[PDB]
Protein backbone atom coordinates (compact mmCIF):
# COMPACT_ATOMS: atom_id res chain seq x y z
CA UNK A 1 0.00 0.00 0.00
CA UNK A 2 0.93 3.69 0.09
CA UNK A 3 2.97 5.33 2.85
CA UNK A 4 2.70 3.87 6.35
CA UNK A 5 2.20 7.02 8.42
CA UNK A 6 1.30 10.58 7.29
CA UNK A 7 2.83 13.92 8.34
CA UNK B 1 -11.19 6.46 1.06
CA UNK B 2 -8.43 8.61 2.56
CA UNK B 3 -6.96 9.97 5.80
CA UNK B 4 -9.02 11.43 8.64
CA UNK B 5 -9.74 15.18 8.55
CA UNK B 6 -8.21 15.72 11.93
CA UNK B 7 -4.88 14.11 11.01
CA UNK B 8 -5.26 15.34 7.43
CA UNK B 9 -5.39 18.96 8.50
CA UNK B 10 -2.70 18.09 11.00
CA UNK B 11 -0.16 16.76 8.49
CA UNK B 12 -1.29 18.98 5.59
CA UNK B 13 -1.41 22.08 7.82
CA UNK B 14 1.93 21.21 9.36
CA UNK B 15 3.66 21.13 6.01
CA UNK B 16 1.98 24.19 4.49
CA UNK B 17 2.01 26.32 7.64
CA UNK B 18 5.71 25.48 8.07
CA UNK B 19 7.40 23.33 5.41
CA UNK B 20 5.79 24.05 2.04
CA UNK B 21 4.68 27.65 2.48
CA UNK B 22 1.45 27.19 0.53
CA UNK B 23 2.38 24.73 -2.22
CA UNK B 24 0.91 21.57 -3.75
CA UNK B 25 0.10 18.59 -1.57
CA UNK B 26 0.27 14.96 -2.61
CA UNK B 27 -2.29 12.50 -1.22
CA UNK B 28 -2.26 8.71 -0.85
CA UNK B 29 -2.88 7.66 2.74
CA UNK B 30 -0.58 10.53 3.68
CA UNK B 31 0.23 14.12 2.68
CA UNK B 32 3.38 15.21 0.88
CA UNK B 33 4.87 18.53 -0.23
CA UNK B 34 5.06 19.46 -3.91
CA UNK B 35 7.25 22.39 -4.94
CA UNK B 36 8.91 21.15 -8.14
CA UNK B 37 5.96 21.63 -10.50
CA UNK B 38 2.68 22.88 -9.00
CA UNK B 39 -0.87 22.26 -10.31
CA UNK B 40 -3.94 23.94 -11.89
CA UNK B 41 -6.89 21.60 -11.43
CA UNK B 42 -5.44 19.36 -14.18
CA UNK B 43 -6.68 15.77 -13.89
CA UNK B 44 -3.26 14.33 -14.78
CA UNK B 45 -4.55 14.13 -18.36
CA UNK B 46 -2.20 16.95 -19.37
CA UNK B 47 0.73 17.05 -16.96
CA UNK B 48 -0.31 16.82 -13.31
CA UNK B 49 0.37 14.47 -10.41
CA UNK B 50 -2.21 11.78 -9.61
CA UNK B 51 -1.61 12.89 -6.03
CA UNK B 52 -2.99 16.42 -6.41
CA UNK B 53 -6.09 15.05 -8.11
CA UNK B 54 -6.73 12.44 -5.41
CA UNK B 55 -6.16 15.09 -2.75
CA UNK B 56 -8.74 17.22 -4.56
CA UNK B 57 -11.36 14.48 -4.48
CA UNK B 58 -10.61 13.79 -0.82
CA UNK B 59 -10.52 17.42 0.22
CA UNK B 60 -13.64 18.15 -1.84
CA UNK B 61 -15.45 15.07 -0.57
CA UNK B 62 -14.63 15.62 3.11
CA UNK B 63 -16.04 19.14 2.84
CA UNK B 64 -18.92 18.79 0.40
CA UNK B 65 -20.14 22.15 1.81
CA UNK B 66 -18.52 23.09 5.15
CA UNK B 67 -18.73 26.88 5.72
CA UNK B 68 -15.23 28.41 5.58
CA UNK B 69 -15.05 31.41 7.90
CA UNK B 70 -13.13 34.54 6.85
CA UNK B 71 -9.88 32.56 6.99
CA UNK B 72 -10.82 29.60 4.78
CA UNK B 73 -12.38 32.17 2.45
CA UNK B 74 -9.20 34.19 1.97
CA UNK B 75 -7.60 30.75 2.12
CA UNK B 76 -8.99 29.45 -1.18
CA UNK B 77 -8.89 32.99 -2.52
CA UNK B 78 -5.15 32.98 -1.88
CA UNK B 79 -4.19 29.53 -3.14
CA UNK B 80 -6.66 29.99 -6.00
CA UNK B 81 -6.04 33.61 -7.01
CA UNK B 82 -2.35 33.06 -6.19
CA UNK B 83 -1.12 32.08 -9.66
CA UNK B 84 -4.00 31.39 -12.06
CA UNK B 85 -6.18 28.68 -13.62
CA UNK B 86 -9.56 28.91 -11.88
CA UNK B 87 -10.21 25.50 -10.32
CA UNK B 88 -11.92 26.32 -7.01
CA UNK B 89 -15.37 27.84 -6.85
CA UNK B 90 -16.65 29.82 -3.89
CA UNK B 91 -19.67 31.71 -2.57
CA UNK B 92 -19.71 33.80 0.62
CA UNK B 93 -22.33 34.08 3.35
CA UNK B 94 -22.32 32.88 6.99
CA UNK B 95 -21.94 36.56 7.90
CA UNK B 96 -18.20 35.97 7.73
CA UNK B 97 -18.21 32.49 6.23
CA UNK B 98 -18.43 31.07 2.72
CA UNK B 99 -19.44 27.90 0.95
CA UNK B 100 -16.84 25.96 -0.98
CA UNK B 101 -17.82 24.56 -4.31
CA UNK B 102 -14.61 23.72 -6.05
CA UNK B 103 -13.05 21.58 -8.68
CA UNK B 104 -12.94 22.58 -12.33
CA UNK B 105 -10.59 19.65 -13.01
CA UNK B 106 -9.05 17.33 -10.42
CA UNK B 107 -5.94 18.80 -8.82
CA UNK B 108 -5.41 20.22 -5.33
CA UNK B 109 -2.59 21.94 -3.46
CA UNK B 110 -1.29 21.87 0.12
CA UNK B 111 -2.94 25.22 0.85
CA UNK B 112 -6.24 24.45 -0.90
CA UNK B 113 -6.17 21.01 0.71
CA UNK B 114 -5.71 22.48 4.18
CA UNK B 115 -8.25 25.17 3.29
CA UNK B 116 -11.17 22.90 2.59
CA UNK B 117 -10.01 20.56 5.33
CA UNK B 118 -9.81 23.46 7.72
CA UNK B 119 -13.45 24.10 7.09
CA UNK B 120 -13.93 20.36 6.65
CA UNK B 121 -12.52 19.27 9.96
CA UNK B 122 -13.87 22.49 11.48
CA UNK B 123 -17.48 21.76 10.55
CA UNK B 124 -17.12 17.96 10.39
CA UNK B 125 -14.53 16.63 12.86
CA UNK B 126 -12.77 19.47 14.64
CA UNK B 127 -9.99 17.76 16.55
CA UNK B 128 -11.39 14.42 15.42
CA UNK B 129 -15.17 14.17 15.47
CA UNK B 130 -16.44 12.55 12.29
Amino acid sequence: DEYDDPF
Amino acid sequence: MNLSLSDLHRQVSRLVQQESGDCTGKLRGNVAANKETTFQGLTIASGARESEKVFAQTVLSHVANVVLTQEDTAKLLQSTVKHNLNNYDLRSVGNGNSVLVSLRSDQMTLQDAKVLLEAALRQESGARGS
